[PDB]
Formats: structure tokens, C-alpha cells, sequence
């Protein structure tokens, strides 16, 4: 069963983001393709460490020492090579003589990085935004038709939650040190209530 | 000096203690009689 | 005595009021024999007798608030108020079948952190390897 | 019994339930305590003395080396300080020891006809399964050497 | 455990009081805690019975009576006394 | 001005530096320091050497104890989840205790009574009656594992610390966690019991340690020189006085105060895994980096540097030592440690004083903490 | 994953430290060994 | 986005409870934390900010980011005096962190307070500081113009750090200003101080040579040849 | 100081036990100045040096080119 070229283009993608011990994952991306052949085409072709170069007049030497020293032993005679074993075969040999669709779909789950439910996440932030925004823009056009509804308040989960506008929560006053505060005290709390009737009135 | 036989020495006793030496049930502190 | 045997020529306290160098210096360094002497026997006596009879009041505490009725097996009222009044303090008998404490329950507290003292921290002075 | 049941319902449940350590939380209590324990030594030993981020690395780098361990892929991290390697392989000897003795005194339990739970039986396959393709990788190489 | 904070006003003028002690008897009307309820008469006959409604460290946080929240020196109520100072 | 001082005292020319320099007290120039530093001599102790080597711990030696009473036999607590009873004399094995499921992380027997404390990594501490071999109390309410325990020397309490960086005390009777110390900032290592206040003192990865007043529930102080973790402490058997360590940092303190008495030559020994004072004023520190250090305890001198040797088919890293004691007598060491072994080191009886003087007394003053 | 994480801290036994036991009597905690041996010293 | 004031509190309800959450669940995030204390600065609501650097102090009070971010959020909003315990207060717990030294004397010397900046720079000096500290007490004292004051600093310097660079840095400052008699007396100084010093071993045998080696080109410069000639002399006696 | 260079009374109250500063507005108010504006330049200078599959996926990549 031949392998395409946009097939080894979608492994090699597929093993970026997955590594070479997740062959199932890879293989829901190629249809027609097994993890079992996935596994094989990238250890016997397409991962990078493989040495298909040609050989060195030493590299036959050595090849036709070890085909004598270690008969038909070919991943073993291999092992030694560092090379793939059916190009130790070939060479003892050579000195004796619509799918679119599918790319699509693997661009598709290959850039995808949230997850399912982290996207369920973000649709639920939205729509939970989207409701309050709602709430928002009701109540400025009752209060431009005159009758002032006041905001809701969000629901208590349990008993004892809080609302963290009603009080500092855990107030951690500053120790009081050797120098006195009272001055830049009292002209931050003008500062402070400059500011809410600024936003009170230009919002 | 130092060999295969002693990797310590001759002079370090190396023990092996695989099994205990008393029955378990044998108290450790012994009980008071008076 | 050096310089003399050369011919002569022809031609405020506020600051980090808390950090202080006697904590910084070892003690023994300049006497290796300074004693530090073991307490004696009065004073492990006096405060072992005063730390059993307190851990043996939490003991008590414990037992005999708790529910079992067997607890008090192993457990080992006038105040004066505003300096005029004299008061007469009781503690009637509860009814047996209510609840023991009414006021309690399992409530979750966060506790404040108040220190009015800083303690000093008190140490002295190629990245590709690490 | 009903004492507690009715002080539940007027006190309220304890806030403080401290779970023990039941066979259903070894593994997991165990990891925990040896990630402390390599975090612990690392954080000392480190001349810098910087934490937030570099400890979530290192942590990684010992799972990583625990994969290695059990697949019999060597655990060899270019530019890795020569101490910190030294750390990582040394509680993975000390979890390796224990996994192996975990899988020696389930073996005997489950031949005895000894209880044993449904799902320690193929735990057990598995980690015995390893330690015999580990064996025979050391004897296929020894071979070779 | 600090003893009650209770005011002569709300004691009255009889020279004894007997006081009822109660350890976790109620929870306090500020800081919702439990604590060790005080209750009393101010005579045997009296058919008012007076209660401490709040504990001990709320009261002296306030300088104020346990059984009636007014100033435990001046015998005057927070908000008159905050505006005062 | 030091100047016009410096021209008068060379006219009336016709030690020196107290003389021609000014402090308020005469320790504040650190030249003074340095010379009443350097005229003291350290005393000698002998040099220790490898005794016996014991096998029989599947996992490494977490916790050692000596018998308090007698001196007859140790008790060794291991990450294979074990404790093993030593024959202190031949180091024959005595007796297995399995009653733990992870790591026993510390062992203590009791002095007044018969009785073997032990803490684990599976949260539990557990009382041993010795007169039978087993278990006869648990102590429950440690949120995380338990790291260290301590007798009280007096009282029918013990003290038990771990990663949930409280100290819990317990009564040993009814098994109430009578009181809980809370102060630390993260993990406790080490907990030691004292006769009188502070009768607590432990130490922790917040880098401090701290002096308890258990009835207040409250520090007494707290000691803030160490920079890490301070991993490691010991009591001396025979003065007030209590030891501690960092990485490359052990120090001495003054119970009856919390005053730092004596800065150690500590200098590039690595982490301290464990300390044991001898009742001779030797004060042992045990590196993870295997290498044994021997301190005279008044001086602060180190007096011998000796290198662990593992056991043949250890990895390098197994070198580290774990725990130590002296035994009573205090002529012996016993060592735990990560290739899985227990040694025995006992000091040379064959030196003398010129016959093997060790590490040569010299207090380099690059090092300012002396 | 993000549920699934790490324990960076321990929670401290101090935050059970700060508020009162509520009574339930546990097996484990009812009287056993009631009795310290001691030694013969 | 806001036009009401009961708008800015549903706003601010909605990102305090979303910071406190993450901050409940994982309190050691100390960025978080910083990010939230901006928040509320960006609300100009000082206390609800100091009370956020407060708590994350708490968390942690050795982290120095922490600690810098706090003293200038006051100083950014003039309010100096809180700036000034909080400072006062960060050297008192963390002493020998030389960053909150600096942050205390910058600001006090940009505010011109000339007196408690030499202040500050007296109390780090007494309590043993490396010779960075030293080195900036003289460089205060210098660009004040204060000279005595640098010849105080300079013979309390020999005595905290008493290596011969120490000593060579003060005969460099006397000379290069050109007060000759100074300079001779501090160099005599420290050829009295290494002799009657000897046996306590505390400098090199090639450190005092280049002591006696520049004082000696120093006097030859200043044409006396005879002092310097015989200076040799009686070192070569003194150190064979 | 550098930058400080290039553009150019103390009592305790006896009622508070506090120490009172009598420095100038003009001073108290540059320096809180140059503190806004130095953090306006660096926070501005990151930003264009950040400007130069996903955002944090190519920033662990650059980090690994940084460890190269
Ligand atoms: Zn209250
Ligand atoms: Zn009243």
C-alpha cells in the first residue's frame, strides 16, 4: 500500500506535535493508514536521523566484513552501519550483482491547541459576557426611558459567600512607622473621592 | 589493602542480614519484676 | 614605630532601630571555654510540675467536652464587676436530651496575621553550570 | 452511631477531615512525598536560590527520566548539570527498588491464591512484563559487548 | 477567658447577683462566633431576664457593655460617641 | 581625626590598632575579632575510622536510634516501609517491626519508658510496646507526612512535626493533640525536646529556627541566620546548647537565651543531611554529598574530612548519608544511607595528638563569618 | 489539562488549628491502653 | 465600556472576585498578586492597594520585586511618608539586601534630605557591609563635597574590610586631590599597621609588596629619594 | 544618580511620638514623575521588543533557540 507524499507530510506534522509513542493519535489523521504502518513508515523512512547518504568505499569494506561475520543478520549488521537495514540489503546487493479533503482536516486538528473542554470554557465565558451585557445595556435603556433599575447582584453559591465591594475582605492595614501619615491621609481621600464623582457624572 | 574480596578493606567486617536472629514474640525490653 | 625609621623629607537612630551587629557576632568565638550550663534540677523540676498540671487541664478540657458520657471516667464561681457589684456564679444543668452547646457549630474562620514586631533576616555576603 | 449522625445535623460536618493513607491513595500520596523530596535537595543544593518557575521544570525532567527507567530508553538530557543529574537518578533508583519489590510481593500474593485485587493482577502483568523485556534487552547487549 | 463586661446600669442597685454561665451558649450578634453567655436578673422577683448579646473581645474592641452596647465609660451608644469625638 | 592622632602618638614614639582606632566596644573592628580568634587553640580529637558495614534494608536508611537505657541494640526505619533491630555488638539482626506502609521517616525510643515512636510518610505516628513487639497506639490529625519526633525528657509527651508545618504535642496516654505550635512558614525537618523553656525547638524550610514557650503557644524567639532550608539540628547531651544546618552553614546556639554561640568551618561541605554531638564535643555532620565531616564543638574547627565508599553496584549519587547517631557511650557512630547500607565508624584508639593531628587550625578571614 | 496539576504547597495545619472540634467521637479515639508502663528505673 | 458609578462597582465586584479566587486557590503566585494591587491602583483605591501588598507580604516577605513594587506605588501617588516607614521597614526585616538600601538612599537623596540620606549611610556601614556599600559612602561624601567626613568613612573602611585595596584606595584619594601631607601620613599608616600586623597573617606576601612598591614611587615622584630608598631598606629587614 | 545629576527640617511631635518632614512639593512631586515616566519607558521598550502555531508556542520555541 503506497504512501503519498501529502500522507509522510501529515505524519511528519502529526510526530511534532505527538512524539513516536502516541502512533494512534497519528493515525486518526491518515485514514487509510494503521499506527502499526504509521510506526514503520517513520522509523524506516521519514525520521530525520536516518543516514541515507551514499556509502564511503570504507562503509562497503565494513558492509561486506559484517555480511560475512554476522550471516543474513541484517538489523543487527544494520545496528552496526547506524543505517536502515533495507539499504544494508539493497547495497550488499548493488556490490554483488480528492486528498485535499484529508490535508485539510490535519491542518485543521494540528493547529487546533485548546482542547475540548477549554473550548467549551471560552464558549460559556462568552455567552456568561454576552448575558451580562445584556443586564448592562437593558438597564442604560430603562434609565434613559426614566425608571432607574438597579444592578443585580450575582447569587450566593453557599451561606457564607462574599461580596468583595461591600468590604476590604481581609484588611491588612500597613504597621505604623515612625513618620507621620496624616497629611498625604487626607489628601489621598480627596483624591479618592475626586475621582468617584468624576466617574460619577462623565462615567 | 583493597580488593574484590574486601571493596571496605580488611579491616571493615561487611555483614549480609537477611533473617532474624530471635522470635519475633522475644520482647525487646524485657518486663519488670519485683 | 615603622614610619619613625624613615629619614624625615627634605622637599538618626530610628533607622532600622531593630537590626543590631551583637546579633550578627558569634559569642564564643573570642572564649572557647565560656560555660553554658545545663539547668538544674529546681528549675526542671518547678517548670515540668507547671507544664503537667496546664497539659493536664487541656486534657480535661477535652474529655469532658466531648460526647461520650464515659470521657469524665478519665478526667483527672465569684467575681467582682465594675468594683461594686459581687457576683454569684452558677451553671444550671442542661437539659440532657437538648443539644449541649447551642452556640456551636462548624464554621470556618480566617485568622488574622497582627505581628507589631519585624525580626530581622540575618545572613551575610559562571550561571551556565546551573 | 446516632450521636454522630445527630451532632451532624445540629454542629454541622468537621471541616478538617484528614483522609489516612488507604491502599486506594498509596501511589499517589508516594508521589507526592518523592516529588517533595527531589524538590527539597534540588532547591538546596542550587546556588542561585531561584524557585517559582525552575521547579515546575525540574519535576518534568524527573517524570521524564521515570518514563525513560520503565521503557529502557536512556535518560540523557544535553547540558544538564552534572549535580541535578545526579540527584534526578538517584530517587529514580530508589522508586525503580520499590516499584520492583511492589512487583515481587504482588507476584507471590497472586501464585499463593492470596487476596488481590481484579485490576492488581494486570498491574502486576504489566510491571512484571517490563522487568522481563528489560532483563532480556540487558542479556541481548551483553551478548553483543 | 476575660471575665464580663457588664455596666453597673444594667446590674442595678441590689448588692448581690446571681449569674448564670453558660460555656458556647450563644453566638454573637457582631461577629456571629460562639461564646460564654452571661444571664441575670436584677432581683429573684424581677420577670425581665438581661442577657449578654455579643462576646467579650467585640465589647472591649467597642469599649462597650456586652447587655446593652452603650459606652462602657460615657454610657452612650457608638454613633453619638464616634460624632462627639 | 585619625590623622593628627596618628602624628601625636608618632611624636610620643620618639595591641596598636586599640590604640589609634576608635570603636564604642572593643569587638566591633574586625581586627580584634580576628586576633582573639586566632590566639585560641581547638582541642584534638582522634580520628575515626570504618568499623562495619551492615546490609539487610531493601531501601535506603531513613532514621536512625540508639537504645537510650542500655546501649545493647539500634533501630533502623528505611523507605521500604520496615524497621530493623540492630545487636549493636555483633550487627546482627534482631527483629523486623512492619508496621508501616511508606517510608518510616523517624524513630525515637523513650528513656522513662518502654516504648518505640515512629513516623511515616503515610501520615501516621505509631507507639511500640517493646515489651511485646508491637503496636499498641496511633496518633491521628497530620494533615501531610510526618518527618521528625521527639520525646519530652520529663514529661509523658511527645512532639511530631511534618510537611503541615505545624509541631503537634500529644499526650502519650490519651492521645489528645493537647497543643499545636504554629509559627512556621512551610515544611519542619527536624523537632527536639527540652527539659525547661524553651522545651521545644525546631527547625524548617522557612530557613528558621524557632525557640518554643509551649503553655504560651507562642516563640520564644526566633533564629534567622540560616539562608536555606535548615535541614538538620542536635541537642549536646551535656551543655544548653543546640546545632544546626544549611548547606555549607552549621551553627551552635544558646538554649537559655537564642544566641548564636559558634560558626562552624562548614565551608563547600553541601547539603547537611543529618548532626549528632558526641558527649566528647564532638559534633558530626553527615553530607549528602557522602563526605563525613568531624567538628570539635567549642571551636567550630573541622578536624577530619572522610569519604563514604558505597556499596559496589551503587549508582554515584547513593553515596549520600542519610541519619546518624553516637551511641551512649559515644565511642561509636552508626550512619544510614542511600546505598542502602548502615556503617559503623569508631574512633582511632592507635592516635595521638602528634601522632595525627588532622586538619590544621587556621580561620581564614575571607571567609568574614569566621 | 488544568484540572489535573501538582501540589506546589501543602495545606498547613495551622488553618485547623484556628477553630474548635465538633464532637464527633470516632472509633479510633475511644480509651484503649489507658495504663503508661514504665521503666524499671 | 463604563458610564455609571454603580457600573464601575459591577465592574470592580467582578475583577475582585476573580483575582481573590485565584489568589485563594493559589496564593504563591506572586505576580498575581502584583496585578491585582495594580488593579486596585488603577481604581485609586490606596487602601484597598496597601491592603493587597500587605496580604501578599504576608504570603511571602522575602521576595524583593514584591517589596519594590509597594514602595514605589506610594511614592508614585506622593505619598512619601508611608513610603518612608514602608522602607525603614523593608531594611529592618531584610538588612543585607543591598536593592532596598538603594531604593531608601535614591529617593531620599532625589528629595535632597541630605541629612538622614548620611544617616542611612552610617547605620548600613555599621552593620558589616560588603565594600559596595562603603564604596557609595565615599562617593556621597565626595559629590556633597564633605572631605573630612570621607577621611572618617575611609578610617572606619580600613577597619571593616582590612585587605590592601582598601588601604590603596585611600592613599589614591588623598593623592589625587594633591594634599601631600595626608597622603604621606595614610601610607605610613599602612606600612605600620601590616608591620605591627604581622603575625596575625592577614595579607599576601605580594599584596604588602605592592604596598611598600607604591609608596615607595609614590615618595620617589614626590623627589625624595632617600626616603624611598631607604623605605626598602627597612622592609627588606622586616621580610626577608 | 547619573540621571539625578543631569537635571541640575525634621521634628518629633511630642502628642504622636512621630517624626515630621518638611520637604518640597517640587521634589516629592518629580520623583513621583520620573517614577511614572522611567516605568512609562521601560514598560514601552518591552512592548517593542515583544512587537519584533500560537503566541506561547513560538516564544517555547524561541527559548529552545535561546538554549541552543
Ligand atoms: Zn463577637
Ligand atoms: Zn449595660
Amino acid at each position: 500500500g503506497v504512501w503519498t507524499n501529502v500522507e509522510d507530510q501529515i505524519l511528519k506534522a502529526a510526530v511534532q506535535k505527538y512524539g513516536t509513542h502516541q502512533w494512534s493519535k497519528v493515525a486518526s489523521l491518515l485514514q487509510k493508514k494503521t499506527a502499526r504502518q504509521s510506526e514503520l513508515r517513520w522509523n524506516e523512512y521519514l525520521n530525520p536521523k536516518l543516514n541515507f547518504t551514499e556509502f564511503s568505499k570504507e562503509e562497503d569494506a565494513q558492509l561486506l566484513d559484517l555480511a560475512r561475520e554476522l550471516p543474513n543478520q541484517w538489523r543487527t549488521i544494520a545496528d552496526m552501519m547506524a543505517r536502515p537495514a533495507q539499504v544494508c540489503v539493497e547495497r550488499y546487493n548493488r556490490l554483488l550483482e480528492e486528498e485535499k479533503e484529508m490535508l485539510a482536516e490535519a491542518r485543521a486538528r494540528l493547529l487546533n491547541t485548546q482542547g475540548k473542554k477549554a473550548t467549551r470554557k471560552i464558549r460559556e465565558r462568552m455567552l456568561e459576557e454576552s448575558k451580562r451585557i445584556a443586564e448592562l445595556q437593558k438597564r442604560r435603556e430603562l434609565k434613559q426611558a426614566g425608571i432607574n433599575v438597579a444592578i443585580k447582584k450575582p447569587k450566593k453559591k453557599y451561606g457564607t459567600d462574599i461580596d468583595y465591594n461591600e468590604d476590604i475582605v481581609y484588611e491588612q492595614a500597613p504597621m505604623p512607622g515612625i513618620y507621620d501619615t496624616s497629611t498625604e491621609d487626607r489628601q489621598i481621600k480627596k483624591k479618592f473621592e475626586q475621582f468617584e464623582r468624576k466617574v460619577n457624572r462623565k462615567g | 589493602g583493597i580488593s574484590l574480596e574486601h571493596p571496605y578493606g580488611k579491616e571493615v567486617e561487611v555483614l549480609m542480614e537477611t533473617k532474624n536472629t530471635q522470635s519475633p514474640q522475644t520482647p525487646l525490653v524485657e518486663p519488670v519484676t519485683e | 614605630m615603622f614610619s619613625n625609621r624613615l629619614p624625615p623629607p627634605k622637599h538618626t537612630d530610628q533607622i532600622a532601630k531593630n537590626v543590631k551587629l551583637d546579633d550578627f557576632i558569634p559569642k564564643r568565638q573570642s572564649n572557647f571555654e565560656l560555660s553554658v550550663p545545663l539547668p538544674t534540677k529546681a528549675e526542671i523540676q518547678e517548670c515540668t510540675a507547671r507544664t503537667k498540671s496546664y497539659i493536664q487541664r487541656l486534657v480535661n478540657a477535652k474529655l469532658a467536652n466531648s460526647n461520650n458520657r464515659a470521657s469524665s471516667r478519665y478526667v483527672t464561681a465569684n467575681l467582682l464587676l465594675n468594683n461594686s457589684h459581687h457576683i454569684e456564679v452558677v451553671s444550671k444543668q442542661m437539659d440532657p436530651l437538648l443539644p449541649r452547646f447551642v452556640g456551636k457549630k462548624a464554621r470556618k474562620v480566617v485568622a488574622p496575621t497582627e505581628n507589631d514586631e519585624v525580626v530581622p533576616v540575618l545572613h551575610m555576603d559562571d550561571p551556565n553550570e546551573w | 452511631y446516632i450521636g454522630n449522625l445527630i451532632t451532624r445535623q445540629f454542629e454541622g460536618r468537621s471541616n478538617e477531615i484528614v483522609k489516612t493513607t488507604t491502599k486506594q491513595r498509596l501511589d499517589a500520596y508516594y508521589d507526592l512525598e518523592l516529588r517533595n523530596s527531589v524538590m527539597d535537595d534540588i532547591l538546596e543544593m542550587m546556588p542561585e536560590s531561584i524557585r517559582q518557575k525552575k521547579a515546575r521544570t525540574i519535576l518534568q525532567h524527573l517524570s521524564e527520566a521515570w518514563r525513560c527507567w520503565k521503557a529502557n530508553i536512556p535518560w540523557d538530557v544535553p547540558g544538564m548539570p552534572a549535580p541535578i543529574k545526579k540527584i534526578i537518578e538517584r530517587y529514580i533508583k530508589s522508586k525503580a527498588d520499590a516499584w520492583v519489590s511492589a512487583a515481587h510481593y504482588n507476584r507471590e500474593r497472586i501464585k499463593r491464591g492470596a487476596h488481590v485485587e481484579k485490576t492488581m493482577v494486570k498491574k502486576n502483568l504489566g510491571r512484571l512484563t517490563r522487568l522481563w523485556i528489560k532483563n532480556e534487552q540487558e542479556r541481548q547487549r551483553q551478548i553483543q559487548k | 477567658e476575660p471575665p464580663p463586661n457588664i455596666c453597673e446600669q444594667c446590674l442595678g442597685d441590689e448588692a448581690n447577683i446571681r449569674m448564670t454561665k453558660i460555656p458556647q451558649g450563644s453566638e454573637c450578634k457582631i461577629c456571629t462566633l460562639p461564646f460564654t453567655l452571661y444571664h441575670f436578673k436584677t432581683s429573684k422577683r424581677s420577670n425581665n431576664i438581661i442577657k449578654t448579646l455579643i462576646c467579650v473581645r467585640c465589647a472591649t474592641q467597642r469599649n462597650i457593655c456586652q447587655c446593652c452596647m452603650l459606652d462602657s465609660r460615657w454610657h452612650i451608644p457608638i454613633q453619638l460617641r464616634d460624632h462627639l469625638i | 581625626s585619625l590623622l593628627m592622632r596618628y602624628d601625636t602618638y608618632r611624636k610620643e614614639s620618639s595591641a596598636f590598632v586599640n590604640k589609634i582606632f576608635q570603636p564604642e566596644v572593643a569587638e566591633e573592628l574586625i581586627v580584634n575579632r580576628y586576633e582573639k580568634l586566632l590566639s585560641q587553640r581547638p582541642e584534638w580529637h582522634a580520628p575515626w575510622k570504618l568499623s562495619r558495614v551492615i546490609n539487610g534494608h531493601l531501601g535506603w536508611v531513613r532514621c536512625v536510634a540508639i537504645d537510650p537505657v542500655d546501649n545493647e541494640w539500634f533501630i533502623t526505619g528505611s523507605n521500604d516501609t520496615t524497621m530493623k533491630v540492630w545487636d549493636l555488638a555483633t550487627g546482627k539482626l534482631k527483629t523486623t517491626l512492619a508496621g508501616h506502609v511508606m517510608t518510616v521517616r523517624d524513630v525515637a525510643v523513650s528513656d522513662r519508658h518502654p516504648y518505640l515512636f515512629s513516623v511515616s510518610e503515610d501520615k501516621t505516628v505509631k507507639c511500640w510496646d517493646l515489651e511485646k513487639n508491637q503496636i499498641i497506639r496511633d496518633y491521628y490529625g497530620h494533615l501531610s507526612g510526618v518527618r521528625t519526633v521527639s520525646i519530652h525528657p520529663t514529661l509523658d509527651l511527645i512532639a511530631t512535626a511534618g510537611r503541615d508545618s505545624v509541631i503537634k504535642l500529644w499526650d502519650m496516654r490519651t492521645r489528645i493533640p493537647v497543643i499545636t505550635l504554629v509559627g512556621h512558614k512551610g515544611p519542619i525537618n527536624q523537632v527536639q525536646c527540652t527539659p525547661v523553656d524553651p522545651q521545644v525547638v525546631s527547625s524548617s524550610t522557612d530557613a528558621t529556627v524557632r525557640l518554643w514557650d509551649v503553655v504560651a503557644g507562642k516563640t520564644m524567639k526566633v533564629l534567622t541566620h540560616h539562608k536555606r532550608s535548615v535541614r538538620a539540628t542536635a541537642l549536646h547531651p551535656k551543655e544548653f546548647s543546640v546545632a544546626s544546618a544549611c548547606t555549607d552553614d552549621i551553627r551552635s546556639w544558646g538554649l537559655a537565651e537564642g544566641s548564636l554561640l559558634t560558626n562552624f568551618e562548614s565551608e563547600k561541605t553541601g547539603i547537611i543531611n543529618t548532626l549528632s554531638i558526641n558527649q566528647d564535643d564532638v559534633l558530626f555532620a553527615g553530607g549528602d554529598n557522602g563526605v563525613l565531616s568531624f567538628y570539635d564543638y567549642k571551636s567550630g574547627h573541622k578536624y577530619q574530612s572522610l569519604a563514604t565508599r558505597e556499596m559496589v553496584g551503587s549508582l554515584e549519587g547513593e553515596r549520600s548519608v542519610l541519619c546518624s547517631t553516637f551511641d551512649k557511650t559515644g565511642l561509636r557512630l552508626i550512619t544510614g544511607e542511600a546505598d542502602k547500607s548502615i556503617k559503623i565508624w569508631k574512633q582511632d584508639e592507635t592516635a595521638t595528638k602528634e601522632s595525627e593531628p588532622g586538619l590544621a587550625w587556621n580561620p581564614n578571614l575571607s571567609a568574614k563569618r569566621f | 489539562t488544568t484540572s489535573h496539576r501538582p501540589q506546589l504547597e501543602a495545606r498547613s495545619g495551622a488553618k485547623a488549628a484556628a477553630y474548635t472540634p465538633t464532637g464527633i467521637e470516632h472509633a479510633r479515639l475511644l480509651p484503649g491502653h489507658t495504663t503508661l508502663k514504665y521503666r524499671k528505673f | 465600556d463604563i458610564l455609571d458609578l454603580e457600573e464601575l462597582r459591577e465592574y470592580q465586584r467582578r475583577k475582585r472576585t476573580e483575582y481573590e479566587g485565584y489568589l485563594k486557590r493559589n496564593r504563591l503566585d506572586m505576580g498575581q498578586w502584583i496585578r491585582y494591587a495594580q488593579f486596585e491602583i488603577e481604581q485609586h483605591d490606596m487602601r484597598r492597594a496597601r491592603s493587597i501588598f500587605e496580604r501578599a507580604l504576608l504570603v511571602d516577605s522575602s521576595f524583593i520585586p514584591l517589596w519594590i513594587r509597594y514602595i514605589d506605588a506610594e511614592l508614585k501617588v506622593k505619598c512619601i511618608n508611608h513610603a518612608r516607614n514602608l522602607m525603614n521597614r523593608a531594611i529592618s526585616t531584610l538588612p543585607r539586601v543591598d536593592k532596598l538600601w538603594y531604593k531608601y538612599l535614591i529617593v531620599e537623596e532625589s528629595l535632597n534630605n541630605v541629612e538622614i540620606v548620611r544617616s542611612l549611610y552610617t547605620k548600613w556601614c555599621s552593620l558589616e557591609p560588603g565594600v559596595n556599600a562603603w564604596n557609595s559612602f565615599v562617593d556621597f561624601e565626595i559629590r556633597q563635597k564633605n572631605w573630612n567626613g570621607v577621611r572618617e568613612i575611609y578610617s572606619k573602611y580600613v577597619m571593616a574590610h582590612p585587605q590592601m585595596q582598601t588601604w590603596l584606595k585611600w592613599v589614591r584619594f588623598e593623592n589625587r586631590h594633591g594634599n601631600t601631607e595626608f597622603t604621606r601620613s595614610v601610607y605610613s599608616l599602612a606600612i605600620d599597621t601590616v608591620a605591627n600586623l604581622q603575625n596575625l597573617q592577614i595579607w599576601s606576601d605580594m599584596e604588602v609588596a605592592k604596598l611598600v612598591n607604591s609608596f615607595a614611587h609614590w615618595e620617589a615622584a614626590q623627589q625624595e629619594y632617600e626616603r624611598s630608598s631607604a623605605l626598602y631598606q627597612i622592609a627588606i629587614e622586616k621580610w626577608p | 544618580l547619573r540621571n539625578l545629576a543631569t537635571q541640575t527640617k525634621v521634628q518629633k511631635d511630642t502628642k504622636t511620638g512621630k517624626i515630621t518632614i518638611a520637604d518640597d512639593d517640587k521634589l516629592v512631586n518629580k520623583l513621583a514623575v520620573s517614577l511614572q515616566s522611567e516605568s512609562k519607558k521601560r514598560y514601552e521598550a518591552r512592548k517593542r521588543q515583544m512587537q519584533n502555531i500560537n503566541d506561547k508556542n513560538k516564544q517555547f520555541n524561541e527559548k529552545l533557540s535561546r538554549e541552543s
